[PDB]
RNA sequence: AUUAAUAGGGACGGUCGGGGGCAUCAGUAUUCAAUUGUCAGAGGUGAAAUUCUUGGAUUUAUUGAAGACUAACUACUGCGAAAGCAUUUGCCAAGGACGUUUUCAUUAAUCAAGAACGAAAAACUAUGCCGACUAGGGAUCGGGUGGUGUUUUUUUAAUGACCCACUCGGCACCUUACGAGGAGUAUGGUCGCAAGGCUGAAACUUAAAGGAA
């Protein structure tokens, strides 16, 4: 796909085939859980709870280990975000921009990103509202946007 | 470019030098860029309304001494080529058949017996490329496939 | 206008009768070099007046000359490099001069600068311990190894840019930790720009490192103590 | 005494390892020795204690300017002569937009090489149009109507104006701005949801 | 209560750039001035002239200010959506690629309309078959992995350069495989043009003055 730029780049992770657990892994799921929940207890989204789970105790993957992905096993156990994590950071990258911009009045590039950004920002709440993750009347608007994380 | 004889000038500008090595003025002018400067304008004045084998025909060289030529020849040019692209140094352009005409293909006069540019790469790179023969005819082909209209297949329902 | 076709201007109306010989009413002056350099002799400078005792000691104060390393240090290689002195003090048909300045030249500035390679540039402003004012211009050109097969050597700009900071640190260390006569004795047989590729080969291996320039901006208080001494107060003889 | 050096490319380290020996043979007609090095890639002109030409240290600086410009051997000794210099003229400056600055450069060369090399016989100079420095050669009057008219050509002057000129000279001689974008056009699907 | 696309996002990681913003710092020249010398010319040009000069121009010397620009390094290049960008050190955000046994799960591709950004005396001999498309080849810039020795240094700070094998992705060049009127002449027409009595001097044989001889 690869809009908005000049790349055409492939550098993924890409899964083992096999989906058994490795042969080495001697902990349990319960264990492998109450980790996680105390993870997101700590605050930590979910991109970063499996990577501080590879890194440090040498999870492959949830759905491997466990049962069931990550945030399935949030929302067994209560841990659902509101906006979900990508539109989250989006929102968050787009409200930056716009202070930095009410700083700094002369920035033309500044001012194409942002409109790069929120492009980004309406497809994917569109997707959101359509499968109704979201409420059909979310909006997402400067102010609103902006005091959501002031 | 209505102008007649700046123009004349810029075009023998090189055969002057490599014979008088000023005298650009038809009428001091001696010796052989007297005789290879009158062969060039007489050549460009029958060349725009005669046929093109009898405005040039070439004289007759055997097949290798003429291959040998051409060979030392294109040798020479991507020498020059190289020690200006390395050194870098801006040379005129030249569409692609057409051999660089450098100062030794003045004085050598090597054109007379070398040509152009090989004249059978030329037609034969300037023809078209043909095409098959062509088969089904009733839809358009795609990256997708067969575009079929509603209205051919109504016409043949 | 010399000749007789050319006309009169407003030009050649009111003249000057050229009488005063100059070169009879002016004086020989002695100029000497610091204690620093090996060959401390040099030059006769002259005064547009004698007359004034106080006058003439006013232009050689004022003065500022500048002469080649080579015949100032001996070695007869004009070693490419300026050493300005200033005139800061009289005695007696001798200039006691002092360090001013120092350049390289043009010459030498083409004959290093090359095609498939990097230059670094640093330029610190410091000071002395005598409160001296100094700018400092230092340059470097990146080099091939001993081994490569490339064909250009370039610097990637981290690389540049460390080294530009670290040639900053040992700059200004050196010469806040100098005393000027210090300095100059530092400067005097290359020694700085050892110590620059001695601290900068664990980053990307420069050949050609130099003290390119050195700009004085700032003098205290002038010193006669201190300038005597760095040389290193007499009898008449009696006109009855 | 005194002396000059400068430093050459690779390529040139080829062609010059050849042609060094007419190069001594000639500067010691002048009373100059020199040197090469392949080791580090330098030429370096000095004046020996037999020497009593001045200006022939500038003059041979000079030729070893012009053979690491990668002006051959024939020219390089017409520099060694006296009433010829070279010269080198900037022309980086001129124009910001490059497409813009690559076509004037080639109308400075045009069609076959015709206008430089028309340049070369109206002006007796030799002519070397390079990266952004234009390197003549040639007597003093020829530099300075190579100047004027490279000049002009970097400018918006056609070369062949210039041309022209020269040819008569020569005859006659004889005798509201807001930063935040505005909203977007909603889609069709987001309009029913 | 599906798979995790050499489909797309998003996170993280170390980087990379002459991408952008405000701020800073530096460079010689040029222009202006103060101060200093010396003496009559300087500048400019096919040749000169206008112009500046015994209240000292040009020239030399020490300094000061002022606005611009960022040399040589500068390409076989780099980054940018395009116009475009070049000394330092900060700061503010943003970005591509690569790495990844992270995360979401079709969130998508091309676009009429519509919105953002877009110096603007200019232009003036260039020109290449294309395509949904097969293998390559040499150098190049950015990241990654192995091998290996030299450059490197050793308990306190950077553990970076080069050579080689691959390997993703870039601006490129060199090779390949298959494929869908022009030029000229004539012209009892129409319109436009167009001629000469030496002038003076024409109702006057008409003077003076010339022009030819």
């Amino acid at each position: 796909g690869r809009m908005h730029s000049a790349g055409k780049g492939i550098s993924s992770s890409a899964i083992p085939y096999s989906r058994n657990a490795p042969a080495w892994f001697k902990l349990s799921s319960e264990s492998v859980i109450e980790q996680i929940v105390k993870y997101a207890r700590k605050g930590l989204t979910p991109s970063q709870i499996g990577v501080l789970l590879r890194d440090a105790h040498g999870v492959t993957q949830a759905r491997v280990i466990t049962g069931n992905k990550i945030m399935r096993i949030l929302k067994s156990n209560g841990l659902a975000p509101e906006i979900p994590e990508d539109l989250y950071y989006l929102i968050k990258k787009a409200v930056s921009v716009r202070k930095h911009l009410e700083r700094n009045r002369k920035d033309k590039d500044a001012k194409f990103r942002l409109i790069l950004i929120e492009s980004r920002i309406h497809r994917l709440a569109r997707y959101y509202r359509t499968v109704a993750v979201l409420p059909p009347n979310w909006k997402y608007e400067s102010a609103t946007a902006s005091a959501l994380v002031n | 470019q209505n102008d007649l004889e700046l123009q004349q000038f810029l075009r023998e500008s090189h055969l002057l030098s490599a014979f008088n090595n000023i005298v650009y003025q038809d009428d001091q002018v001696i010796g052989k860029a007297r005789s290879r400067t009158l062969e060039m304008r007489l050549n460009r004045l029958s060349r725009v309304n005669g046929h093109q084998d009898k405005i040039n025909k070439l004289e007759k060289v055997p097949m290798h001494i003429r291959r040998g030529m051409i060979d030392k020849h294109v040798k020479r040019i991507k020498k020059y080529e190289q020690e200006a692209a390395e050194g870098g140094i801006v040379l005129s352009k030249v569409k692609k058949g057409q051999f660089r005409k450098i100062e030794s293909t003045y004085k050598k006069d090597i054109e007379r017996r070398i040509g152009g540019s090989i004249k059978a790469r030329d037609k034969e790179k300037a023809t078209k490329r043909e095409r098959g023969l062509k088969i089904s005819s009733v839809g358009r082909s795609t990256r997708n496939g067969l575009i079929v209209s509603k209205r051919d297949i109504a016409r043949i329902s | 206008a010399v000749g007789k076709n050319k006309r009169l201007s407003k030009g050649k109306k009111g003249q000057k009768k050229r009488v005063v010989d100059p070169f009879t009413r002016k004086e020989w002056f002695d100029i000497k070099a610091p204690s620093t350099f090996e060959n401390r002799n040099v030059g006769k400078t002259l005064v547009n007046k004698s007359t004034g005792l106080k006058s003439a000691s006013d232009a050689l104060k004022g003065r500022v000359v500048e002469v080649c390393l080579a015949d100032l240090q001996g070695s007869e290689d004009h070693s490419f490099r300026k050493i300005k002195l200033r005139v800061d003090e009289v005695q007696g048909k001798n200039l006691l001069t002092n360090f001013h300045g120092m350049d390289f030249t043009t010459d030498k500035l083409r004959s290093m600068v090359r095609k498939w390679q990097t230059l670094i540039e640093a330029n610190v402003t410091v000071k002395t311990s005598d409160d001296y004012v100094l700018r400092i211009f230092a340059i470097a050109f990146t080099r091939k190894q001993a081994n490569q097969v490339k064909r250009h050597s370039y610097a990637q700009s981290s690389h540049i840019r460390a080294i530009r900071k670290v040639i900053s640190e040992i700059l200004t260390k050196e010469v806040q930790g100098s005393t000027l006569a210090q300095l100059t004795s530092k400067l005097i047989p290359e020694v700085i720009n050892k110590e620059i590729e001695n601290a900068t080969k664990d980053i990307f291996p420069l050949q050609n490192i130099h003290v390119r320039k050195v700009k004085l901006l700032k003098q205290p208080k002038f010193d006669v103590g201190a300038l005597m001494a760095l040389h290193g107060e007499e009898k008449g003889k009696k006109v009855t | 005494e005194s002396s000059f050096m400068t430093l050459f490319p690779k390529y040139r380290e080829s062609y010059l390892k050849t042609i060094w020996n007419d190069v001594t043979r000639a500067l010691d007609k002048h009373n100059i020795a020199c040197v090469l090095d392949l080791v580090e890639g330098s030429m370096t002109v000095k004046t020996t204690r037999k020497t009593y030409d001045p200006a022939i240290i500038l003059k041979a600086r000079d030729l070893i300017k012009l053979l690491a410009r990668s002006v051959p051997f024939p020219q390089a000794v017409k520099i060694l002569q006296d009433d010829m210099a070279c010269d080198v003229i900037k022309i980086g400056n001129f124009v910001t937009n490059k497409e813009r600055f690559v076509k004037r450069r080639q109308r400075l060369v045009g069609p076959n090489g015709n206008t430089l090399k028309a340049l070369e016989l109206l002006t007796k100079c030799y002519i070397l149009v390079q990266g952004n420095t234009v390197s003549a050669m040639g007597p003093f009057k020829g530099l300075k109507e190579v100047r004027r008219v490279v000049e002009d050509c970097m400018k918006n002057i056609h070369p062949i104006y210039h041309i022209k000129e020269l040819m008569i000279k020569r005859e006659l001689a004889k005798r509201v701005y807001t930063p935040f974008p505005p909203a977007q056009l909603p889609r069709k699907v987001d309009l029913e949801i």
